[PDB]
């Protein structure tokens, strides 16, 4: 009996990531030993004499996502998405899309530009009191996603129990330390002043704004209309709009709003790449609503 | 003539102007200073609206198939291949749109030092830098280091008709 | 020619908007139309069969704060110069 969405449906993130603060290093006593990173007054951002790595440090919390509905004019269409996403954790337990994510984790995407003309990259994460074994980063592609290591399983197991029930939260911390070489440019975030390049100050030091780090780890989407011609991994947004590449991937048919009007408002089953992409745009959020 | 065909991937962060500039000039110029025969560079995409650009996409292109094999193109660039992929073909073609290279007065006082004791001594010149330097900048760059000189200077381009004929080093006409 | 190579006399452009330009607001129904004979005759008057690389067309006094299509109410400025002026009315007329 369902014609329509309600004129106020909107969710929130079940994956929350804090912004990053730049550090500086030496490599062979990287743990022991850390050291202010700051800007040079145009603004300019460069490393100094004596050391010759950068560590930059961030942290996400990851929650239910069945808890995670801010707002809904109508209780039968929150029945129906339930139901919907109950069906979801009886299939696949959300291993899919969270392997992708620890994957994006491990190719240290988050390191835009300031990953070309490293040497050696490594990456910790830690859940709890409990460290986990390092991350090579350059022995990984960004156009593939391994499915066989074993701590990236280890990692998504304890992820995908979290997106679907069984624990309330996830508290996950991640270290970086990249080896660019001494004196040379570090490259942090840029502010909308709104002249001159203004580049971002956390704390006094330099970092990367949290929704530049998001949106490297929501680039998980491989199963688009024209993928075959164009084969590279684009973000998850709602009509597909990679930026670089200035043409809408996913202007029709296979949008999100469509999608999901075609999975509440009239039962159809849907194939589960499609499922796969719904169930992502839900975790990440926006103002799903309509203009009745 | 004969061709290699030169992919950046897309979707990887950097833009293509960045990884073009580092990456692909200064082996190129290397091996184009070591192969004395001077060789052709070609950019298939150039779109000026109003600016120009550049594209994802260049062509090597050179006379001889077996000279493009003696440039050893995809083994040279094995270190970043995450964000170049070399197509290995040598197919030959017959349509292409060659580039050469505008120049760009100089700044005052070095156009001053010169000016001087050249002789030819003491606001008509800041006419000329501001109206010939505001003329050529819109158009596309490369950004250019120095081995000798060790200087930074940007070597723009633009298209030509001529379809045949002599090449420089860097690759243009 | 017809195009501006200084950068000082911009303020001068800007200001003289400004001036003949204060409060006298109009509406759509109330506004010269761009023609395009205008913006030939202008191209005459200095050579140009063209619009040379860079540069733009630009009503000193503009057309929506009230002003004429015409050949005394016209200059060419730089791309970046057009940037300017385009900004810094928008901001005094609101």
């Amino acid at each position: 009996t369902l014609k329509s969405r309600p004129e106020n449906l909107s969710f929130a993130r079940c994956l929350n990531t804090t912004e990053a603060k730049f550090w500086q290093t030496d490599f062979l006593k990287r743990h022991t030993f850390k050291l202010p990173l700051l800007i040079t007054d145009s603004q300019s951002c460069t490393l100094s004499t004596e050391c010759d790595t950068l560590r930059i440090d961030f942290g996400i919390k990851v929650l239910p996502v069945k808890e995670s509905m801010y707002s809904c004019s109508d209780y039968n269409y929150r029945t129906a998405i339930y139901q919907k996403i109950d069906e979801y954790i009886a299939e696949d337990g959300f291993l899919t899309l969270a392997k992708r994510y620890v994957n994006n984790i491990a190719n240290a995407r988050f390191l835009w530009r300031n990953r070309k003309g490293a040497e050696i990259i490594e990456t910790i994460v830690t859940i709890e009191d409990k460290e986990y074994p390092s991350f090579n980063s350059k022995s990984f592609n960004l156009d593939t996603f391994v499915e066989d290591n074993a701590t990236i399983n280890e990692i998504a197991q304890q992820i995908a129990d979290t997106f679907a029930g069984k624990r309330e939260y996830l508290n996950i911390y991640v270290t970086c330390f990249v080896k660019i070489g001494c004196a040379m440019e570090v490259y942090p975030s840029q502010e909308m002043t709104f002249k001159g390049k203004k580049l971002f100050k956390f704390e006094g030091s330099a970092g990367m704004h949290s929704q530049k780090i998001n949106n490297a780890l929501r680039t998980i989407d491989t199963w688009y209309p024209d993928y075959t011609t164009y084969e590279f991994p684009i973000p998850v947004e709602n009509y597909g709009a990679a930026r670089s590449i200035g043409i809408p991937f996913r202007p029709d048919t296979k949008s999100f709003y469509k999608l999901i009007d075609r999975m509440i408002l009239k039962n159809e089953d849907l194939p589960i790449e499609d499922k796969h992409y719904v169930m992502a745009i839900l975790i990440r959020g926006g103002m799903f609503s309509k203009k009745q | 003539m004969f061709s290699q065909i030169l992919i950046i991937k897309p979707g990887t962060g950097i833009s293509p102007n960045i990884i073009i500039s580092e990456d692909i000039f200064p082996v190129l110029h290397s091996l184009f200073v070591e192969h004395d025969k001077k060789f052709g560079i070609t950019f298939p995409a150039y779109s000026f609206d109003k600016k120009g650009h550049l594209g994802n996409i260049i062509e090597v292109l050179s006379e001889d198939k077996e000279a493009l094999a003696s440039l050893c193109l995809e083994e040279h660039l094995a270190e970043v291949t995450d964000y170049v992929k070399v197509k290995k073909e040598i197919t030959f073609t017959d349509d292409y749109v060659l580039f050469k290279r505008i120049r760009e007065e100089n700044q005052y006082e070095t156009t001053a030092r010169r000016m001087r004791k050249r002789g030819h001594t003491e606001r008509p010149l800041e006419m000329h830098i501001k109206k010939k330097n505001q003329q050529i900048f819109c158009h596309a760059y490369i950004k250019v280091k120095s081995a000798s000189t060790g200087q930074s200077y940007n070597i723009f381009l633009a298209p030509t008709d001529i379809k045949h004929g002599s090449f420089s080093a860097y690759g243009l006409l | 020619n017809g195009c501006l190579i200084d950068e000082a006399l911009l303020p001068l452009i800007i200001d003289e908007g400004k001036r003949k330009g204060e409060g006298n607001y109009r509406p759509r129904h109330l506004r010269d139309e761009r023609k395009e004979e205008t913006v030939q005759a202008f191209l005459d008057k200095y050579g140009y069969c063209n619009i040379p690389v860079g540069y733009e067309v630009h009503h000193i006094v503009p057309l929506s704060q009230g002003g004429a299509d015409s050949i005394k109410n016209m200059i060419m400025l730089s791309i970046e110069h057009h940037e300017r002026v385009t900004e810094a009315h928008a901001s005094y007329f609101k």
